């Protein structure tokens, strides 16, 4: 089934570099619908529910979501669609810190993976 | 039988901005009703973070779900087609649909507008709490074959008389049934 | 399977004055439980246009379902007998039917009165809206097997609270369901 | 298929002390949703009859079933197990179920609290109305997946802000639904 | 299936004059149920919802509806039955002017007509 | 199937004396969940709703329930599960006339009996 490698993940970065953090999916032979990827972030205020980061959704990009992070999350891959997910997040903050979440789909496949990003 | 937007969806709707949200809506076939379950949570835009004392004005926005004759889902909808389909475990089929009148609000039971005004019965109100809190109600009202360009429709509007301040716009759950077309 | 009053019927309902009314009534089995959608049009009579100013003491009144033990609604219920029946496309089957047992409510679930009182649970209470207005709220209470002369019985009460000032009696739908006899 | 309590059962829940009420509580399976009926009834204890003026601290309080991997009732649920099973008639089947995953509220739809705070959408509100009075308001409150120590939940919270002087706790019923694990 | 002729028509006369309103249908082997005739207006206020205006119900006319119409509206034929619902409006006033519906049902058996009708 | 012997009784019995109210229970062969019995009173208060007496669960006795009934009300039979629900109530109080509702459960065997007690 659609799977990502290393589905939880601990990554350290110093403060003011640039953090990669990977979101490589493999797809099975039924993964034949729209790819879907999402990513989230949850705030450091546990009482306030995920907010969205960036999305690749029909081919196209968006990126007009969570303020602490527009302008400095990217996709990196110069080809997405055949398995790598993954974003960079430019000039880390100490406010950086926290889970991130890419939720990768292409129905009836689904698989999600979680990291914890921590700045020094 | 069961036709949703999946139970965690990235986000489907646009109401003032593309993909500003996230409706969830579960409509599951028991003959000639439909049982339908929805939420919704808005992730970006006007609607995201709501502040009565800045933006008084703010009480009341729309979702327009439009089906062609075969029960498929319009273009111009507020929520998009991709991940709207029949389920498939806690995702959904790879095809597209072709077919869904079965799942159609009744055009007998919920006439589109004509020279004779829409009955109270083409709506359901559901009162809905924002942030799960009991003291933050929101009102969901949805009503059937009220819109133009389209064959069917289902229309959720979302609206509060409080003055909340900083309150994120993301609802409990609301079960509520429609008479089918078929 | 749906036994119904159709979604469109003629007036089917006497509360002051014969066929003063149109009661909305989906009943659809899901096996034990019976998933029901109501709702009411008063089209005449005393129930039609509310006005508390020069009426104040019009607040309540109750339409009563009566069935005997094969489910069949009895000639003195308040709602008629002519359009209660199993569907048929968007109306019904020509033949009256015989047996109903499987949509009526539950006699152990909802016991007749007796040495002991009816518990709450034999009610449910839904709020609806005169018009589709969101101002203008009002109370369904649902009651089970509340009735003498008859075997089974649903009861629907409508009241309200507020000072209504010429406000048709028409509502919005409400969805429900209840414990089936078999 | 139906998973209940019966619709009349014996005290089967322990919220302050043993057997101190009477949960009802009937799963309706519609494939993947779960067609749900709930009421309340206290029959001894803390939360029997209800006197703010004397006790304005009691408010709230809450009842949890926990399910295991196979959909099995636990026993440190406060609902107990020996009349909670699939139905026979208007009672039980003779041996206690070992399956019940169709039943269980979808992991996905509502996941255990994580670094994510589980969204609003995981959450029913329903108000209910104490000795079916409508000048009695209480809400319930139904969260799903909410708890520790189990694979599946459902938490039902039980809340009023009236000052209500020697009310007895015992609740109309209300409907609701939720997606199913499988 | 069941039908009525002319489902949609436009009807003019002069004030003062009585407007005959057609709704002559045609039943289907199918349609055993009880016979079943319901007539409406909608009112100039397009705020308010349709009102009932005369009924034809278990071989038995009900009347008591309209008030604006009350005593001036009259089925016509003497063999309803037979497939003749229409009626009559007496002493047209301007007030008249609006959509008339005629919906005929024989169970399974259902169709329905509107007629706009024009005061002189 | 399972059933109640005197499913509805009167008894009557002087005040200061102990009555006994009998439930003798015969199964059926289906009857093979777990037993269960509840007793109930209806109050005087008309509008009050039923209130429990005495318990039988699991093999076990809960008695902490309606108040004026504490510490008067026992299960009389040395095998109950035998077939006898049966309970007395002692030092009898005019307070005490009323129905008591006897309910014997062992699924998906069900049966009830009322019995209206009458002190002088
Ligand atoms: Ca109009
Ligand atoms: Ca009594
Ligand atoms: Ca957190």
């Amino acid at each position: 089934s659609l799977s990502i490698t290393t589905p939880e993940e601990m990554i350290e970065k110093a403060k003011g570099e640039t953090a990669y953090l990977p979101c490589k999916f493999t797809l099975s032979p039924e993964d034949q619908g729209p790819l879907d990827i999402e990513w989230l972030i949850s705030p450091a205020d546990n009482q306030k529910v995920d907010q969205v980061i960036i999305l690749y959704s029909g081919d196209k990009i968006y990126d007009d979501y969570y303020p602490d992070l527009k302008g400095r999350v990217h996709f990196t891959s110069n080809d997405l669609k055949s398995g790598d997910a993954s974003i960079n997040v430019t000039n880390l903050q100490l406010s950086d810190i926290g889970t991130y979440q890419c939720k990768v789909k292409k129905a009836p496949g689904v698989a999600n993976k979680k990291i914890h990003l921590v700045v020094l | 039988r069961t036709l949703w937007t999946t139970p965690d969806t990235s986000p489907n709707c646009t109401i003032a901005q593309d993909k500003d949200s996230k409706l969830t809506l579960v409509l599951t076939k028991c003959g000639s009703q439909i049982l339908a379950n929805v939420s919704l949570i808005v992730v970006a835009g006007k609607y995201h973070i709501i502040n009565n004392k800045t933006n008084p004005k703010i009480k009341s926005f729309t979702i327009k779900l439009l089906f062609n004759k075969n029960g498929v889902l319009l273009d111009n909808s507020n929520l998009g087609k991709a991940y709207w389909n029949f389920r498939s475990g806690n995702s959904n089929v790879s095809t597209a649909y072709e077919k869904a009148i079965g799942f159609m609000p009744n055009l007998v039971a919920y006439p589109k507008p004509s020279n004779s005004k829409k009955y109270a019965r083409d709506i359901v109100y559901g009162t809905i709490y924002l942030g799960g809190k009991p003291d933050q109600p929101a009102v969901i009202k949805t009503t059937f074959n009220q819109e133009t360009g389209c064959e069917y429709s289902i229309t959720f509007n979302f609206s509060w008389s409080k003055t909340y301040e900083n309150v994120e716009f993301e609802t409990t759950s609301f079960t509520f049934s429609y008479i089918a077309q078929e």
